[PDB]
C-alpha cells in the first residue's frame, strides 16, 4: 500500500490549507480508519483525525471547529482542509492506516506513508 | 346555562375506561395490581368529579347573586 | 319602587362546600340511576348468548353444546357465569386467559374443513368414545377433534403438513393425552415413550406424556392437555407424532375485526334495540354519569362511585 | 484528560546489555497502551499495541509489561541499530488522543 | 362607639396561596412527627418476632432456630433484613415470593404429624446429617423433613398416598436432592436416572435431578430444591419416587384467617398496648396525617410526603 | 369550625393504601412498574392534600373577615 | 408576581416521568397494563395542569381589578 | 381629577373558566412548541447511533456491521426501527427484552479476550462459515463466537472453567445449535443426543437440541438459540458440552455506570451542543412545558398533552 | 320423516293467520332448525324463519315485528302466527327441516313436506 | 345485504349435450352458496350445498364450482327429466337468506 | 437432672417475694422452657410463667403487670420476683421443666422438683 | 378463654374392676390436652400429653381418648397404687394454660 500524499505547499497565511492523501495498491470499502498525524519540534506527535468510508468522522477537540475531512470514492481519494493558515505550526504531516479486524480493531496505526512538510 | 352544563362533559371526555382481565390463581400477585389499579384510578376520578361540582355550584350562586346586585346598582345611579 | 329577588317555589335541595342541605328551585339532575333490566339487541344485530356452555365447550365442540356450531355475525359474547356444560372431560387447556383475551377483538368466524376425515390413513378413528360426555345416554366425544387410535396393533408415524393459501389468519387447535399406567398406554397405543413435535416459522415444541396415579374425578384417571396457535398467510405448518395425539379436523378462520367484550351477566333475553349495555340491563338515557356498574360496553356515559350529584341553578 | 510522561532523559548503554524505560500515566487505563519507535529519516513502526502482546518486529530482543498506572519496557540485549526515540501512547478512550514525550538512548 | 376587629396576640405563622408566612392566633396542627420507637404488643396479643432466622429457616425447622418449634397466635411477623441465619445448606426453594405473599393472611398454625417416623419400613433415616448446620458443634440436619438414604444396599421404589379426612386445608412441603457427580449419586443411592412424580387433582409434576460441577460455597458441592402445595378438604395426594427424595414428616394446618403483615426492621421489644404499628415505632395519636413511613399496620392515619401541614383558623 | 376540620377526613378517607411485594431478581420490569405505582399515587395524593389545604385556609380566612364587616354594615346602616 | 410564575414549577416539579419498556408477542396483558398506566397518569397530570392554570388566571384577574378599586377607595376617603 | 383603569393596547386573547376568548395585553406564554429536528451531541460527548443494525447484531458482531467493532464512551443509543441486518441467521436470543433493559444503566464497555483462539487443542474451528451473512460475496460468520465442529471424525467432551480475577463484573454470551434432521447432526457432530450444562454457583442449566422439520426462511432449515449471563467478582463459571456448542471467544466488561436510554428515530446526525434530547429533535428553550413527545432524555421540561397554555397578566 | 301441515284456510282480511306444522314418526329430540318457506309468483321463494327446540328463534327482518313462532313439546307441534293478513300475497307455505350435525350443520333445508296454499 | 342475480333466462337444448348455468353474486361470500331444482308440483331437492361438494342429488351428472362473486354449474349430460327451474341462494350470513331469480330450461 | 428451689421465706405483708431456682447436673444451654407452677387449696393448681434461655418470657395475664422473671448464666440460676405479697395467698410453689425437641416440643411439664411452701 | 370442667366428683371403686372419668371442655381444641395424677407428697408425673399418644407413665394399664369438646379415660383394672387425684389441661393456645378441677376416686 503506497499511500501517497500530495499538497501544494500552502504558504499564504490567513488562507486555506488542503492536503490530500492517495490510496494505491488497494481500495476503499475495507474496514479501516485512515488517520492523519503531524509531528513538530517541541510537541512531538499529534493525531489529527480519522474517517471511515461510510461517513463517520472523528476530530481533534483542539481544532474540531476549524478542520474538516472529506472523502470521495471515485478513485479512492480523501483530503483534509483547515481554514486558518496562521494556526499552522509548519509541522510535518503524514497519512497512515490502522489495523484490520483480524487483530481485533484496536485504535493503533500500523502502516505509514512517506511524509511531507508544509511551510507558512 | 346549558353551555355550562356541557362544559363538564367537555372537560371530562378524557375519562379512563376499565377493561376486565382474568388472571389465573398462580399469578395471584400481579392480579392484585390490576385490582388495586382500578381501586386507585376510579377513586381519584370520582373524587375529582365531586370536587368539580362543588365549586361550580358555589359559582352558580355567587355570580348570579352578584349580577342582580349590580342590576340594583344599574338602577341606583 | 320595589325591586329584589326573583320569587320562586321549590321542593328539593343541594350540597356545597360550606353546607350539606340548601334548597334550590331549578334542581337540575345529572346522574342516571334507572335501568331497563333485561339483555337486548345492540344496533340491530343479535348478540351471542350461551346458557350453560363455555368458551372451551363451544370451541372444542362439546357434545351438549351441539346447538352452537355455526354462529353468524354477532355484537358481543354473553357467557353464563360458572358454566355447567364447559368441558365434561377433566382436562386443561394451556393458557386459557390469552385465548379469551384474543377473542375480544373478533366479530366473525368461519369453520374450514381443512383435513377431511377420509384423508386419514389406515389409522383407526371410530373408537374415540367416552362415557363422561354421554349423548342421549350413549357414549360420545367431541365434534371438533379426532382421537386417533391404533388399528391391528399398528401406529405408523403421522407426518401431515399444511400450507395457508387464502388471505386469512387461520387458528389451529390440537391436543395431547396423558394416560394412567403402562398397560393402558400399551393397550390403546402401541409403543411407550411417545412424543409429539410441532414445526412452524415462529416456534418449536417437543412434548411427551406424563404417566402416574391421580385421584378419581368423574370416574376417570386420564387427562388431556390442549394447545393452540395462530397461522400467518403464506405460511406452512407441520406436525409429527409417534404415539399419543389429538388430531384436528376443523380449523377456524377470521374474516372481520372490530370491537367485542366478554360478559358475565345473569339476565335473560328480550326483544329490543339499544346503544349501550351493562351486566344488569340496558341504558336509554342521555345523562353523562351513571353508577350501575363500571364494566360497560358501547358508547355509554362515564362511571362514578357516588350516590348524589346535582348541578342545579337558581336562587336560594 | 489522560496525559503521558516519561521521567528519564538519556541513558548511555553499550551494545549488549540491559536498559529500562518507564511509562506512567495520570489515571488507570486497564490494559490499553501502545509503544512506538522511529528511526532518523523515516516513519515509525509498531512494536507493542496491547499491554502484554507482541505487535511487529523480531521478538527475541524486545518486551514490555505493566498495569494500573505504570508500565515498563524490558529487553534482553540491544545492538547498534536500536538507539532511537521512544513514545508511549494510550488507546483506552479515543475522542482525544495524545502521545508521550521524547526519550533518547545512546552510548 | 368604637368596635372593630378583635386584635389579639399570636406566636406562629402559616402559609397560603399568595404568601408563605402569615401569622395566626390559633395555629391548629395536623401532622404527627413523634413515635415511641419500640416494637410493642398489638391488641394485647404478642406479635411474632424472629431474631436471626429467615422465614425459610423457621418453616423448615432450622437447627439453630429451636426457639420456635411451636408458636401461639400472633398479629404480625417481624423479620430482620438480610438475616445471617438463612438456609445453611445452599439450597433454593422455588417461588419464595409466592409463599411469603400467602403467609400474609394466616393468623394461626397447627403442626400435624401426618407421617410417623416409624412409617418407613426398610429405609435408612439415621444417616441424614450435615456439617453445614452444626448443633453444639456436632453434625445435624433439619427438624421438619427426612432425607431417606439407602439401607443395607437397598432402596425400593417409594410410593405413598394420603387423604385429607378432617375439615381443614393442609400445606405440604418436600424436596429433591441435586447430587454432585456420578460417583456420589451411585454411592448414596443405588441407581442413576432417578426421578420423582407427584399426583393430585389440578396439577401434575415429574422431575429428575441435575448433575454437573459447581464452585465451593460453605464447603459443599450439592444442592436441594424444595416444593410446596396446598390440599383442600376431602382430597387425596400421592407421591412416587425412584431415587432422590426429601420426604416430609410434619405438616401444617390452618385454623384461622384474618389480617397480617410482614415487616422488615430491627427494634428491641417493649411492653405496651397500641392500636397501630410502623416499622420504626408505635403511634398513640389522633390526627389523620403522618409522615413517618408509608407502610403501616392497623387503623393508622393516612400517609403523606410533606413537612408542614396547618389548618389554622383566626384573624391576622 | 372544628366540625369542618373533622369532616375534612371524609373527602379522602378512601385514600390509596400501599402493600409491599417481593419480586425476585429475574422480573425487574414488573417490580419497576410496582415502584412506579407508589411514586405516582403518593405524589398525586399529597398534591391533592396540599391544594385542598390551601384553598380551605383561604376560604376560612375569607369568611372570617367577611363576617365582621357584615356585622359592621349591620350596625352602620 | 413573576415569582409566582417561577414557583409554578415548584408546585408541580415532582411530576411522574414515563420510561420506555418493551414486551414480546405472548405477554400482551402486561403490555396493555403498561399502556393504560401511562395514559391514565398523563391524563390526570394534564387535567391538573389545565385546572390550575385556569384558577390562577382567574385569581390574577381578580387581583388586577381589585387593586385599582381599593387604591381608588383609599384616595377617595 | 381623572384617575381610573389604565386602558391600553393589546394584540391577542386568553381563555378562562367562564370564557374562551378574552383579550389580554401582557400575553405571557409558557408552552414551547418549536424544535430543531436534528440529532446532535449531549454535553460534548458523541452519542452512539446505529444505521441498519439492531442491538443483537451489534453485540454479536454482525458481518456487515463491522463499523462498531470497538467503540468509545457515549451518552445514549439510537437504533433505527426494524433493521434489515438484524440476525441474518434466523435465530432467536432468549430474554431479548430483558437484556435490552440492562443497557439503560451502562455508559462504557471493554472487550476482553478471555479465551484465545489457540485455547482449542484439536476441535476444528475453520469451517464455521455460512451463506446467510456473506461478506464481499463470500461465506462468513459472526466475529464474537466460535462454532466448534468435529475434526478427523472426533469430538472430545469439552470441559472448561474460568475465574473472574478482575475487580469488575463480566457479561458472557454463548449458544446452542438446532440441526434439521438426524443425517445433518451426525454429519456435523459425531454423536446424537447432545447436551450442554452450565454451572455458575447461582443457577443451573441442562439443555438438548430439538430435531424436527420446519419451514424455509432465508433458505435455511437450522436454528440457533443464544443465552447470556452476568458474572460477579471473585466468582467462577464452568461449561460442559458433549455436542452442539457455540463457544464464546470475547467477553464484555463494564467499567462505568450512569444514565442511558434506547431511542428509535430516523433523523440524521448534525453538529451541535445541547442539553436535552427527544427522538424528533433537540431543545434549546427554558419554558417548563412542551408537547413534542412524552419520551425525553436529559433535564428537559415536563410534558403535557394539550395545545394552548397561557399564564398572562394585565387588564382587560 | 312425515312432516304434516295443518292449515285453516284463513281468508278474512285484517285477520291473524295460523298454520301448525306437526312431525310424525320422528320427534323433537335432536339438534335441528325447522323452517318455513313461502313461494309466491313474481318473487319465487322467501324464507320466513327458523326455531330450535330449546327456544331460540330467528325471524325475517321484513316481518319481525308482526310474526311469531311458538312450539309445543307435549305432542311436538310447532306453529306460526302472523297478526295481519293485509300483507299476505296468497303464497303457498311449506314447513321443512335442515341437516343434522353429521353433515356439518350447514344452513340448508334438506327435507320438505307436501305444502299447502292459502288465500285472502 | 347480499343480493343474488342470474343473467340468462331461457335455454333451448337437445338431450345429451353440455349446458352451463351462471350465478352472479354481489359481494365476497367464500364457499357458502347452494343450488335448488324444482319439478312441477313437487318440493325441491338438494343438489349443491357446499360450493365444492355433492353429498346430495344424483352423482356423475351435475357439477358446480366457483369463487369470489361468480359461480357456475355444468352437467355434460342431461336426460328427459332434467328440464326444470333452477335457483341460487347464499348462506354466508343470517338472517336474510334471500333466494335468487328463476330461470327456465326447455326443449 | 436436678432442679432445686431455695426459699428464703418472705413473710411480711406489703412486701416483695423472690425465689431462685437453680440447676444441678447440667446447664441452661439447651432448648427448653423453664416454668413455675403454684398450687393452693380452693383453686387447685395454677401456671405462673415460663422463660427461655435466650431472653424470652411468657407471663400469666392475671399478674403480668406485677411479676417479673430473670436469669443468670454464670451458674445456671433463674429467679422470680413478685412485687406484692397480697397476690400470693400462701400457695406452694414449684419450678419445673418441659419437653425437649425429641418429643415435638409440646407444652407439657415433664420433670418436677421438690416444692417449698411460702406463708404470709 | 379456654376453661375445663369435670362433672363427677367421687367414685367408689375397689382395686380390681373398671372405672371411667370424663373431661369436658368449652371450645374445640383439636388434639391438645394433658392429664396429671397427683397422689400426696410426690409431684405429679405425666400420663397423657397428646390426645392419642403415650410416652409417660406405665402404658399398658391406662388409656384415654376423645375429640371435639369431650374426652374420656379408660383403665383395664386398677390396683392399690392407682387411686389419686386426676387433673385435666389444655395446651392448644397460650398464655392462660388453666387447669381442670379436682376429682378423687374412693375405695
Amino acid at each position: 500500500m503506497q499511500l501517497q500524499e500530495s499538497g501544494p505547499g500552502l504558504v499564504k497565511p490567513s488562507g486555506t490549507l488542503s492536503l490530500t492523501c492517495a490510496v494505491s495498491g488497494g481500495s476503499i470499502s475495507n474496514s479501516h480508519w485512515w488517520s492523519w498525524v503531524r509531528q513538530s519540534p517541541g510537541k512531538g506527535l499529534e493525531w489529527i483525525g480519522e474517517i471511515y468510508h461510510s461517513g463517520s468522522t472523528y476530530y481533534n477537540p483542539s481544532l474540531k471547529s476549524r478542520l474538516t475531512i472529506s472523502v470521495d470514492k471515485s478513485k479512492n481519494q480523501f483530503s483534509l482542509k483547515l481554514t486558518s493558515v496562521t494556526a499552522a505550526d509548519t509541522a510535518v504531516y503524514f497519512c497512515a492506516r490502522g489495523l484490520g479486524w483480524e487483530q481485533g480493531g484496536y485504535r493503533a496505526f500500523d502502516m505509514w506513508g512517506q511524509g511531507t512538510t508544509v511551510t507558512v | 346555562v346549558t353551555n355550562k352544563v356541557n362544559s363538564i362533559i367537555d372537560k371530562m371526555n378524557t375519562q379512563f375506561e376499565a377493561v376486565g382481565r382474568e388472571f389465573n390463581n398462580l399469578e395471584r400477585r400481579i392480579e392484585n395490581l390490576n385490582k388495586k389499579m382500578e381501586d386507585g384510578f376510579l377513586d381519584v376520578w370520582t373524587y375529582n368529579a365531586e370536587l368539580l361540582v362543588l365549586m361550580e355550584n358555589e359559582r352558580t350562586l355567587d355570580f348570579h347573586d352578584s349580577n342582580v346586585k349590580n342590576l340594583y346598582d344599574k338602577v341606583r345611579l | 319602587i320595589c325591586i329584589g329577588y326573583h320569587a320562586n317555589n321549590s321542593t328539593e335541595q343541594v350540597d356545597t362546600i360550606m353546607e350539606k342541605n340548601v334548597t334550590v328551585t331549578h334542581a337540575q339532575d345529572i346522574l342516571e340511576k334507572t335501568h331497563n333490566g333485561k339483555l337486548c339487541d345492540l344496533n340491530g344485530v343479535k348478540p351471542l348468548i350461551l346458557k350453560d356452555c363455555s368458551v372451551a365447550g363451544w370451541l372444542l365442540g362439546n357434545p351438549m353444546c351441539d346447538e352452537f356450531i355455526r354462529v353468524p355475525e354477532w355484537s358481543y359474547i354473553v357467557e353464563r357465569a360458572n358454566p355447567a356444560n364447559d368441558l365434561c372431560f377433566p382436562g386443561s387447556l394451556n393458557d386459557y386467559e390469552e385465548l379469551k383475551h384474543m377473542l375480544s377483538r373478533i366479530n366473525h368466524f368461519e369453520k374450514i374443513q381443512i383435513i377431511p376425515k377420509s384423508s386419514w390413513p389406515n389409522h383407526e378413528t371410530s373408537l374415540g368414545v367416552s362415557a363422561a360426555c354421554p349423548y342421549q345416554g350413549a357414549p360420545s366425544f367431541f365434534r371438533n377433534v379426532v382421537w386417533l387410535i391404533k388399528k391391528n396393533d399398528a401406529y405408523p408415524t403421522i407426518k401431515i403438513s399444511y400450507n395457508n393459501t387464502n388471505r386469512e389468519d387461520l387458528l389451529i387447535l390440537w391436543g395431547i393425552h396423558h394416560s394412567n399406567n403402562a398397560e393402558e398406554q400399551t393397550n390403546l397405543y402401541k409403543n411407550p415413550i411417545t412424543y409429539i413435535s410441532v414445526g412452524t416459522s415462529t416456534l418449536n415444541q417437543r412434548l411427551a406424556p406424563k404417566i402416574a396415579t391421580r385421584s378419581q374425578v368423574n370416574g376417570q384417571r386420564g387427562r388431556m392437555d390442549f394447545f393452540w396457535t395462530i397461522l400467518k398467510p403464506d405460511d406452512a405448518i407441520h406436525f409429527e407424532s409417534n404415539g399419543n395425539f389429538i388430531a384436528p379436523e376443523y380449523a377456524y378462520k377470521i374474516v372481520k375485526k372490530g370491537d367485542s367484550t366478554i360478559m358475565k351477566s345473569g339476565v335473560e333475553y328480550g326483544h329490543c334495540n339499544t346503544k349501550c349495555q351493562t351486566p344488569v340491563g340496558a341504558i336509554n338515557s342521555s345523562m353523562p354519569f351513571h353508577n350501575i356498574h363500571p364494566l360497560t360496553i358501547g358508547e355509554c356515559p362515564k362511571y362514578v362511585k357516588s350516590n348524589k350529584l346535582v348541578l342545579a341553578t337558581g336562587l336560594r | 484528560e489522560i496525559v503521558m510522561t516519561q521521567s528519564p532523559a538519556t541513558l548511555s548503554v553499550s551494545p549488549g546489555e540491559r536498559v529500562t524505560l518507564s511509562c506512567r500515566a495520570s489515571q488507570s487505563v486497564g490494559s490499553s497502551l501502545a509503544w512506538y519507535q522511529q528511526k532518523p529519516g523515516q516513519a515509525p513502526r509498531l512494536l507493542i499495541y496491547a499491554a502484554s502482546t507482541r505487535a511487529t518486529g523480531i521478538p527475541a530482543r524486545f518486551s514490555g509489561s505493566g498495569s494500573g498506572t505504570e508500565f515498563t519496557l524490558t529487553i534482553s540485549s540491544l545492538q547498534s541499530e536500536d538507539f532511537a526515540v521512544y513514545y508511549c501512547q494510550q488507546h483506552y478512550n479515543w475522542p482525544p488522543l495524545t502521545f508521550g514525550g521524547g526519550t533518547k538512548v545512546e552510548i
